């Protein structure tokens, strides 16, 4: 849902840019214990409300790993680097589940954004990285209901400046 | 724009996902609201077909 | 198309002992450049017709690549191993699709495979090899139309032997 | 329920790279001697904008 | 050189306390275009003085790469999840080279940090981030003599925070 | 130990070819559960004998795993892509080791040979499989002495044929 | 410069997950016939604390 | 510790690198010196065996 990121330090935002027409992306994400979940999302804008169509496969999950057992836990925060490529968006992170005491579960999503608009028509951000804070604050029911929140921001690596004023 | 008060201050969202992980079908809705330009958003997702999950939710959060 | 497969040394058939149920499969196939092409299949038999449904998911295929710019030769054969895992079958193989230039461009398949009937009507194979032998013949259609052959074998490691009596 | 030579058919969706398309096909083959030959149209989405292969296992 | 890292929120400074023994480093380091760099490193103190002793083993770069042509550009700051497994230390990250002209070239580096105190005698860091920023900020000769720069951080996602009292 | 492999089909021998002078070869093995193995070797002739320098750095093998837990079973079979890329010989394959459980813990070899003779004296393989039988004998000594038996063969996929000629 | 048997030496040198160790071998094979045999000695390091089968490949 | 007027400023290093990149052999030596607290460093390497380097050193500045 990347149209709801705060960019700071001037850079460009790829997924504005891309209204009214909207942008899609991609993503097969690679779990350490075997399991892939892929991606395809179209996202729209329909009056003043953002539509978003979704199509997951995932597989080879382990019967006896987090997932399948439903034993997952909550996702720390991670980091994305985004940067163009082939006149698109690639972004790729890192991300892990702290499962139920204390075990880290990694996987590493492998994304395209592609605005809907010509490159041409867009000001590209040089590479830099997104943090997401996901945090599924409301298990309602199951199984069956979720709650999720999210805040993400666009930044560069600011701890730890260039001594060469790179970004 | 001059100034924020000009920009949206939240918008609306809906979506629809339908997939099968692990041979398991299944399809949700959801609803939700964010604020653009401070990066947040909270959203409501619910499984129509293919419920209770068999599977942790987690794995569909960068999806929905 | 797995009910398709001559097996030799005894080898049980998974794939024609799930008749007249059927069965899926899923697979993510990685490929070494960057690209991910998802699929998932079901096999049901309608009278005296098999039928397939499937569904395909491919992302981050290089713009500068082969398959994006629609200029790959050909597969060569391949062999998968085939065991058993979570009471279904694994699959894993590398394929590599002859590109111009001399290149081989590869990638590595990881499937299930899922019958539709129970674990205890059946009979596993032990690990074993399954060669693919997938050929184009004819292109009877630019982009639109074309005719695809395949042979394959399930079998044991039979040109190099055990000297402890293994398969 | 199998005989030496068994017809099949198939349907194809899939979007690669943000390219939709469909496909039909029909084939033929013999199960124990472990051969088959098939016929794939697209018909939704072509010409295709990427190499048949990437579908060949998927067929 | 994991000594030299400044940790602010609190986190367990692994390394420092590490010594008067020191520690040891394992990585291997994964190319997208199909490289493959592993390390092992010791670190000890020897009076004032710390010293490293590193071996390396590289190899499947391609001829037509970046890195076998010697035209890699400079690396994009990174950052590093750092989190505890089997009582020791581990970490990935993702690092991007921007290559003259432009394009990325990325890279998944797995590192398992051993301290050589039994873990009994130390207080394990929780999951977080380390960001480094490398320069090259010399190329004395060749081929032969190099200046690197380094700044580290170790820190939690602070410009997106939990709603739940999470780091 | 490449020098020892039976090569059907008219298949030349890119290793036989390389004497007196002999080969390097260079690899990475990643474990599915997280372990690397990197290795490189000499192959040189010494009079009557030939003799073999390997170097390895292993890491991030799991402190749970069959590997780290030495509960290891033994290694099916295993088939290896071999061709030409950069003017020297590619080889890929997936391994897998038997372990208690019925689980079979795979890998994936990615190898580089390199003659020290020029690629000009040489004839090159096209692209082909070899099949290694690798058994350990005895263990002769808990952790200190095995016997170790091998036999391999370089061919074409002979069971399942092509109809347009192709090996 | 290749006879229809021969024997072969070897001597490894490697860390695993921090573990030095240090082996020596000897073997010997029908080069034209595919196949082999070795003895694998642990000279330093030994007992190894993991599997021998890691370093099969590489003996 | 008090206060930083406590902590040592500077600390320095010595490496000694040898290793096989695509076949290619080589050692390096290396001296430098950081602020461990401030998080901060400097070196310079030097190819003694196996220069010049064949392959950009960027694969090697994570293990230097
Ligand atoms: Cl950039
Ligand atoms: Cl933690």
């Amino acid at each position: 849902s990347k149209t709801f990121i705060k960019y700071v330090s001037g850079i460009p935002d790829y997924f504005k840019q891309s209204f009214p027409e909207g942008f899609t992306w991609e993503r097969t994400t690679t779990y350490e214990d075997g399991g892939f979940l892929t991606a395809h999302q179209d996202t729209s804008l329909d009056g003043d409300c953002l539509v978003y169509k979704v199509k997951i496969l995932g597989n080879n999950f382990p019967a006896d790993g987090p997932v399948m057992q439903n034993k997952a836990g909550r996702w720390e925060p991670s980091t994305e680097i985004v940067y163009e490529v082939d006149g698109v968006l690639r972004g790729q992170s890192l991300m892990a589940l702290k499962c139920p005491g204390g075990r880290h579960l990694t996987c590493h999503l492998h994304t395209t954004y592609r605005s809907k608009k010509p490159a041409s028509a867009l000001k590209m951000p040089g590479f830099h990285f997104e943090d997401h804070r996901i945090e599924i604050m409301e298990e309602v029911e199951k199984g069956k209901c979720y709650k999720q929140y999210e805040a993400a921001v666009g930044r560069y690596c600011d701890a730890a400046p260039s001594k060469l004023g790179h970004n | 724009h001059g100034s924020a008060s000009f920009l949206k201050k939240t918008m609306p969202f809906k979506t629809t996902i339908e997939g099968t992980v692990n041979g398991h079908y299944f399809k949700c809705t959801g609803k939700g609201e964010g604020n653009p330009f401070e990066g947040t958003q909270e959203m409501k997702i619910e499984v129509i077909e293919g419920g209770p999950l068999p599977f942790a939710f987690h794995i569909l959060s960068t999806s929905c």
